[PDB]
């Protein structure tokens, strides 16, 4: 049982753990690139506006 | 992950990704959609690799022993097995026959 | 604003793994103090659930001990009994008394009272030599004289009364044995009783894996705690940087 | 964790010694109470004071009937025999003055640490010397204070890690509580130097 245990426990503790930081990393990346969009459009509307 | 540049955050996605070829090897419905996932231009591909592979471990649970749907969750209960298993495993030595 | 800046990825950490430890209790966390009682309650369930385990387990032992009794190889004093069986010319008295059906057996065994797993042996001359050499055998052995193949009823003063029998062992001496349930001899159902104890053993296996289970829940909780604490008190409850940033 | 197991062993040792309940160590008062009922005494009663040394041989030799009690006439059980419900499942009877209690009939021999009796015909009875014999008790006090001995051990024990828990905790306040006040400005360097700058 021990033996059986320790294979599903590795098995499952590394796939899970890169798939989520695969995923959430990618997620975040785009985040901040809308955010960067939307500054970039702020400021260029400022200015062009003043 | 707000507060860094997306220069470390690449670097982590590249080095996942490298873990992930080696551990995805042998299935084939996984691999399929890690290799649509890499387009950067379709990002939603990327969250449906991440629930093809929650539903795969979920299949595989055994829930004979476990009973939690979500696997991160279940790795506490194989944590505790692994506790609970060797502590039985010490010894009752009353050996003595014919 | 920089300050600010440096200090809120350690706090968004320490938040992060805050929520999950607290969500993962019934309780809900919000102060150290608060964490240091959770502690104290956490070690109080550890020392009850121990308790229930632990009882749990000396009977299941009681019940290990009990069944093993009647295993082998007609159920008796096994250690020692079987060897000193064969060292003398002699027969297990229990064994000769295998095929007695459950009617006669609770009568058999109120008759033959403690001496019900001693041996025959038809001189008890012949082991007068061998008897000093006995330092490894039961503190109380008993010896009977008759053949073994076709032993007849052990000349007893026996009478037999409602529901229990008397005997005169000796001149100035009787024994009065009530009838037993579920005897020693009749060896053949008594394997139905050790039936009944294996049937009445797999509740005790399964209780005292759930309790085990739970103890170590309780103290890898402990644990979870302890770690939390080691790695994140320099920044636990203070306040959200994200509102000051934005103010 | 310590503290809490040295208390179960020490509840162990309590109950072994309440076990212990009358005079020091129990007898069962049902035989008292039969004793009662029949013009005897109780065997263990009448060898109750003989000596140490031999109280070992003693118990060897009465084997199971040493708790019996001593009926000089064996006519007022017969007759009562049938009553009898209560009693023990193998109540045992011997016949004697029970002021002046002669030998039992025993065809006993007497071996190295063990004897053999020939109790019937066709049947002998052979045991060894053991120890806590029922006979000779003299209330075997030392016993009951060897068990003492034992209990007050396990007792200071616990005292000592009760008191070392205590401790610990004190020093965990402690710690909370600089925590909670010094933290923010823990190992900083001292501000006279940049105030004098």
């Amino acid at each position: 049982a021990i033996r059986v245990t320790q294979s599903d426990r590795d098995l499952f503790k590394h796939l899970i753990t890169e798939a989520t930081s695969y995923v959430s990393a990618d997620y975040m990346r785009h985040a901040n690139e809308r955010r960067t969009h939307l500054d970039e459009a702020l400021a260029l509307r400022g200015e062009l506006f003043g | 992950l707000a507060y860094m540049e997306g220069g470390a955050l690449r670097s982590m996605s590249d080095k996942a990704l490298g873990a992930l070829r080696l551990a995805v090897a042998d299935n084939e419905h996984l691999r399929d959609a890690l290799r649509l996932s890499e387009d950067p231009k379709r990002p939603e591909r990327k969250v449906q690799f991440f629930i093809a592979v929650y539903q795969h471990l979920r299949e595989r649970i055994r829930q004979d022993i476990i009973r939690t749907d979500d696997p991160v969750d279940a790795i506490e209960q194989m944590e505790i097995e692994l506790a609970r298993l060797t502590e039985e495993l010490t010894a009752r030595e009353q050996k003595l026959a014919i | 604003i920089q300050s600010l800046t440096a200090r809120a990825p350690v706090w968004l950490a320490a938040q992060d793994t805050l929520n999950q430890l607290c969500e993962q209790s019934g309780e809900t966390l919000a102060s150290s103090n608060d964490v240091t009682e959770y502690m104290q309650q956490l070690l109080e369930r550890e020392r009850e659930a121990t308790v229930e385990r632990d009882e749990v387990a000396a009977q299941k032992r009681e019940l290990e001990k009990q069944i093993e009794r009647l295993s082998q190889p007609s159920g008796a004093e096994d250690s020692r009994m079987i060897a000193l069986a064969e060292r003398f010319g002699g027969v297990l008295l229990s064994e000769i008394y295998d095929d007695i059906t459950i009617d006669d057996a609770p009568y058999f065994s109120a008759l033959y009272g403690p001496a019900r797993h001693g041996i025959v042996v038809p001189d008890l001359s012949l082991v007068r030599p061998h008897l000093e050499t006995l330092e490894d055998c039961p503190e109380d052995l008993y010896l009977i004289e008759g053949d073994p193949q076709s032993f007849d009823d052990s000349v007893f003063n026996a009478e037999e009364q409602t529901n229990a029998v008397l005997v005169k062992s000796s001149d100035r001496q009787w024994r009065y044995s009530r009838y037993p349930e579920l005897p020693l001899f009749g060896r053949a159902a008594r394997e139905n009783r050790l039936e009944a104890l294996n049937l009445e053993r797999d509740a005790l296996a399964e209780r005292y894996a759930t309790l085990s289970f739970d103890v170590q829940k309780i103290q890898r909780a402990h644990q979870a705690f302890s770690q939390f604490v080691g790695k994140h008190l320099s920044v636990a409850f203070d306040t959200d940087p994200e509102a000051e940033i934005r103010e």
